[PDB]
């Protein structure tokens, strides 16, 4: 094995990062909150329910929607945000 | 009563019917494995009687004039494929579904 | 190459309407590409051509770093004015001989 | 409102003085169960009792606390400001719903939950039966024959279990042979009330000589 070495070494939340509209309700679900300008479901836990329910822009079946999806207790638990970001949310 | 060839049937898993649509039969061109779903298809069980405990049971669930066992037609154990064809051919008078 | 996506093809043995060769020779004469790749494990090349006559290994949009060495390379003829093809190449690296029923 | 349900309550041959409403519940969650696997968690038990509706559509619930623990079922008070701080602590204030799930298919596997359903029900009855009672001097006829164990069957169909380090050594008992003793196990046994008897104590025999003279 010497001899033949040597002849060859001259070679070698997922629910508020998620889109409203990603929702499993109908586009009206989403659209009631994206009027807002909203466009990922953090943006709708960063605001209160009472915030949204003193706007007219969400409809009554939208607020039964709304009821709907914050029963899997995901979205709209009433949290507040940095503004995005949580530490799990780090930019890389 | 007779037999239901859509999907909605009991004792499956997503492996038992995520290459189905929503008609029980599989698509064109899904890669199968041996021992896979391709038609699925529940039969009637038992009739005797309608017993105390099942009273209520009795007409209480639209079709509920039949049971509910399993017999699916699967890919024999050995064999892949892809398949390429599905004929459909219905007995006049009988509901066509919405793949015939 | 590993896999291709003809754009109106559901499996490899159908047809394609307006190509004189089946999707399965297709496929054979894209196993017989010969390409280089320079600065990636893995890499997707498109093709499009649409109008009479043959589908050259020319026609591919080629990468910044994907080199075809053969491009008079045929794949198939289309065969029609307005008939045209639409794929997707996956081609990667590898050693030796990896066939499909081993690895959708 | 197809009242279908409103005339199914009233059957009611065998659940007439058991908690009916209970069973629509049960029989509801059981319709819901069967081949639900995707959602959140499962179901619900709890859901609106609406006598007049019939099929109670599964309602959720967010029980008011001030802890954190059972998170699909946690509000707080600063949670309770954004409704004008009109929850109060304690409160189990429902604020979702849920559905069905399905067809052909999985409501032969509801009948199997339905059934499932019906079963508990009936142990629970029959828990409360035994609680009736709670131990008394009554006989059983044996029926099966385990290891160190004797099944007996009494009326309105009621079985005991014998217990060996209870009974005789040399006396030796089998099935078609009628024993009478004093139970001592009514409360908690194994998924209702198995009936366990004592012929070997002295209350045994208290009333034996009683039933003579």
């Amino acid at each position: 094995a010497t001899i033949l070495a040597e002849q060859l070494e001259a070679f070698v939340d997922p629910i508020l990062l998620r889109p409203v509209d990603d929702l499993e309700l109908t586009v009206r679900s989403a659209n009631c909150l994206k009027a807002e300008a909203i466009h990922y479901i953090g943006d709708l836990v960063q605001r209160t329910e009472v915030e949204l329910l003193k706007t007219p822009n969400l409809g009554k079946k939208s607020l039964t929607e709304i009821k709907d999806v914050l029963a899997s207790r995901g979205l709209s638990l009433g949290m507040r945000l940095e503004n995005w970001p949580p530490a799990s949310i780090a930019d890389e | 009563g007779p037999e239901e060839i859509t999907a909605d049937i009991p004792n499956v898993g997503e492996a038992a019917l995520s290459k189905l649509d929503e008609s029980g039969i599989v698509y064109i061109g899904a890669e199968v494995t041996g021992g896979d779903i391709l038609v699925g298809k529940v039969t009637p069980k038992g009739e005797t009687q309608l017993t105390p405990e099942e009273k209520l049971l009795r007409a209480i669930f639209g079709e509920k004039a039949s049971d509910v066992k399993d017999s699916s037609l699967r890919v024999p154990n050995g064999v892949s494929g892809t398949v390429i064809d599905v004929q459909v051919f219905t007995r006049d008078g009988v509901e066509k579904d919405k793949r015939a | 190459v590993t896999e291709v996506e003809i754009d109106g093809v559901l499996h490899e043995y159908s047809t394609k309407e307006g190509v004189q060769e089946d999707i399965l020779e297709i496929l054979l004469n894209l196993k017989g590409l010969a390409v280089r790749v320079q600065g990636k494990d893995e890499v997707i090349l498109t093709l499009n051509k649409s109008g009479i006559g043959p589908v050259t290994a020319a026609d591919i949009t080629h990468d910044g770093d994907v080199e075809i060495v053969k491009p008079q390379h045929v794949i198939c003829h289309l065969t029609d004015e307005n008939a045209s093809i639409s794929m997707r190449i996956k081609v990667q690296r590898g050693r030796g001989y990896v066939p499909a029923s081993t690895r959708e | 409102m197809n009242k279908e349900i409103l005339a199914v309550v009233e059957a009611v041959s065998n659940e007439k003085a058991l908690p009916r409403e209970k069973i629509f519940e049960a029989l509801e969650s059981a319709l819901a169960t069967a081949t639900k696997k995707k959602y959140e968690q499962e179901i619900d038990v709890r859901v609106q009792i609406d006598r007049k509706s019939g099929d109670f559509d599964t309602f959720r619930r967010w029980l008011v606390v001030d802890e954190v623990t059972q998170p699909t079922k946690e509000i707080t008070l600063e949670a309770a400001r954004y409704e004008d701080e009109s929850l109060n602590l304690g409160d189990y204030v429902e604020d979702q719903i849920e559905s069905v799930t399905f067809d052909r298919i999985t409501t032969q596997t509801a009948k199997q939950v339905i059934v499932q359903k019906v079963r508990e029900a009936e142990r629970a009855m029959v828990v409360d039966q035994f609680r009736e009672h709670e131990g008394e001097i009554i006989t059983g006829v044996v029926k099966k024959v385990n290891r160190d164990n004797i099944s007996l069957d009494l009326g309105n169909n009621a079985e005991a279990v014998i217990l060996r380090e209870d009974m005789l050594p040399r006396e030796n008992f089998r099935p078609g042979d009628r024993v009478r003793g004093v139970l001592y196990s009514v409360r908690p046994e194994a998924r209702g009330a198995q009936l366990f008897v004592t012929r070997s104590k002295p209350e045994m025999l208290i009333e034996l000589f009683r039933i003579e003279v």
